[PDB]
Parts: structure tokens; sequence; C-alpha cells
């Protein structure tokens, strides 16, 4: 099939993400793997990786949550946290798609990331609904949350607006409230009370090759960056 | 800003040889060793300690530090450039946050670099993209295959076929 990488990173305040213990981390991973569930079947159950596929299938964390601890690995001097799941799926094609979850000092690596996020769009039927509520989990259970963002991975690597920090992409979250007027005709704000709004740019799926999509994102980000709202690509 | 009086160029030549040990392979003969020494001119097993890090190699007149990475691809799926799902863990640790260490501990920036070399195309793409992503300026990846290896027959096909379309054009 003819499908196209993606990109869903989820940035978190790094300084008191590492707050958390242990034991918190992982209540918020459950609580969004719960919330994943009824999105797609795909998403019901979620495995250790493994360094073979033989391996990567011998811990069900679903069906077995006793072995949630055994994915999240901590260091004690730093007190960093990461944790790793995947789908249980071998294709990308047929929806395969792994969980990066770590909780580093640094803003770089204090991030939630979906591997790689173009399966997600080779299965669901409404993306764009689907997509939101996704987002509206993680920033439901980590009020930490201080940016999003869904996008092409050959537009932010290489197409990006500014190259010297982030981008909103399709659908990202701004941790302030947005101005309508402010932004493109059929870019959508769902202003959510307390940590900002979410902007989508179009119920469609983006396509870089198609230069409407591309100047709905491009003259956004000009925006976001007019405001003062667009954060370093470095921290 | 100002920069004078240089006493110490290069800070990662003040680091040292020493044998790996990470829980690795040994033998000398498989090819993740043989293009480890390739790419390094460091005898097997020894590596750069320097920074409390491990660097494959150290090119001191160039102040750039160096890693090679041999076989990786078959935690990636060829046609779709993504790594399969299953493996995200061990891409992550092996190959991209060990890769965001270098470039924080490689620093000041100039003189130190640091590079990456990858025996095959297919990861070498991946994480190349993920470190502009992660914005590793200090940090330069490159698809240098080694002589005799099937990934380097394909690499000169296109090297000598890219002189046959930037020529014509
Ligand atoms: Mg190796």
């Amino acid at each position: 099939k003819a499908f196209r990488r993606y990109i869903f990173e989820l940035y978190f305040d790094p300084a008191r993400l590492l707050e958390l213990d242990d034991d918190q981390h992982l209540q918020r991973i459950e609580r969004f793997l719960d919330a994943l569930a009824p999105l797609h079947p795909v998403l019901e159950n979620w495995y250790l990786c493994g360094d073979s596929l033989r391996d990567a299938l011998s811990h069900n964390v679903t069906e077995h949550r006793q072995d949630l601890a055994k994915a999240l690995s901590r260091d004690r001097r730093t007190r960093a946290v990461e944790l790793v799941l995947w789908n249980g799926e071998e294709d990308p094609l047929k929806g395969g798609l792994s969980l990066d979850y770590e909780a580093s000092g640094r803003a770089v690596s204090s991030r939630l990331q979906l591997e790689d996020a173009g399966s997600l769009l080779q299965v669901f039927d409404a993306p764009a609904s689907s997509f939101v509520a996704i987002f509206l989990a993680v920033l439901e259970i980590w009020p930490e949350t201080t940016w999003g963002m869904l996008a092409p991975h050959a537009y932010f690597v290489h197409q990006r607006t500014f190259p010297d920090r982030r981008s909103i992409g399709w659908i990202g979250f701004c941790p302030h409230p947005l101005r309508a007027t402010d932004f493109p005709a059929a870019t959508e704000l769902v202003d959510i009370p307390g940590r900002g709004t979410l902007l989508l740019n179009g119920r469609e799926p983006m396509d870089e090759t198609r230069r409407e999509h591309f100047e709905r994102v491009g003259e956004a980000d000009i925006k976001l960056m007019e405001l003062g709202y667009l954060p370093p690509l470095r921290g | 800003q100002g920069r004078d009086k240089d006493c110490v160029e290069c800070p990662p030549s003040r680091g040292e040889m020493a044998i790996a040990n990470n829980g690795k392979g040994h033998s000398m003969s498989d090819l993740s060793a043989r293009y480890q020494q390739w790419v390094t001119n460091f005898p097997f097993p020894h590596e750069w300690f320097w920074s409390g890090t491990w660097w494959d190699g150290f090119d001191e007149p160039r102040c750039t530090l160096l890693e090679a990475k041999a076989n990786y691809a078959f935690l990636f799926v060829p046609l779709l450039g993504v790594p399969r799902p299953w493996a995200r863990a061990k891409v992550k640790s092996d190959l991209l946050q060990k890769a965001e260490v270098h470039s924080d501990k490689a620093r000041p920036t100039p003189p130190v670099f640091v590079e990456w070399h990858f025996l095959q195309r297919i990861v070498y793409e991946y994480c190349a993209a993920e470190y502009l992503r992660m914005g590793l300026a200090n940090l330069k990846a490159f698809w240098n295959p080694m002589p005799g290896t099937d990934e380097h027959d394909d690499y000169q096909e296109t090297r000598a076929k890219e002189q046959e379309e930037m020529k014509r054009f």
C-alpha cells in the first residue's frame, strides 16, 4: 500500500514530570491505554517490546496489567523514566504501532510518541475524530502537557516553515487560548478549559503535495510564532 | 562570545582507549566488529572513553568522535522506512537516545563534532531524519558502506549512475 509516515509526539513539562514516581507514572499510561482501546480493535492489546518478535509477543500487558511495571525502566541517579510498548501487530500497514513514553530531565526527551502514526491512517475510518480523541485523552491524564502536534514525516523534517523550532502540524495543542480570526479560514479551534486549545487544520488528512494543505499549516505557524506560542526545537 | 587564549583544543583528546565490555558481542570476525574497525581504525575490541560515555572512534586531527552501526535493518520494514513496532525499544536505546547522549556530551561545538556511520542505507535514512527532528546540530549521519559488503555494491551503483543523471540534465 501507499501510506505516508506521520509524527504524533506530545511534549510535557520536564521539570515536574520527573516528580512523578514509578507508581503514578504507570497509572497515567494505564489510563491512556484504557482510553486508546475503544478507538480501534488494534489498540485493545499492548505488549512489551523485545529484541525479537518472538520476545515481544510474550508479555501481553492489557491481559496482565501486573507486568506493566516491567515496561518502565527508571534511573535512580537522574530520576528519569522511560516506557515502551507496542501493538502486537507486526505489519505497519495493518495498524502496527509502538508507544514511546520518556520523562527525562530535558524537554527534548520528555515526550509521548506513537511510531509510526501513519499506521493509524490506514485503519481509522474518520481520522480527525479518532485523532483528536486521543489528544483530549493525553491532556486529561497529563496536565503537564506543554505542546502537541500531528504532521507527516516529510513535512516537519524537510519543509517545516521555521526550522529552528517546532510546528502545529495537522492537529496540535498550544497551552493557551487563541482567537479564531488570527488563524486561516478552515482551521478549527476547540478551546479546552484550563490548559489551552487544540488546533485542527482541516478535517481531511494533510497532504504535503497539496499547496492548500501546505499554506494552511504554514500561515498557521506564522501566527503561532507571532503570539510567542511556538516553542523552540531544542527545549 | 569572546574566544581567546585557547588552552585546550579538542577536550575529547583527553579520553582513553579501553575494552568495551558493554555485554555486547565478542569475536573479531563478525560484521559488527569488522565494520566498526574499518570506520574507527580502532583495534577490536577497543573503543574511546571520554566524558563518561563510550565512543566507537575519535578522529583527533578533525576533532570528530565516531560511531559505527552495522546490522540494524532487520528491525525496520524495508519498503516503508519505519521500524517494526516490536523493535521500538531496541531502536530507541541503540540508535536514537544513544545518539542524543553523544550530541549532548560532544561540546563545545566547534571544535567537537560527532559522526554516525551506517553500513545500511535503510538504517541511515531513518536515523538521520530522527536526528534532524531532535535538532542534533553537532551530529552528522552518513551511509558509509564497507568494501566487500552487498551494501557497498548498491552504493557504488548509484554514485556511478548519478554522474549519468547529473550530466545530461
Ligand atoms: Mg554495534
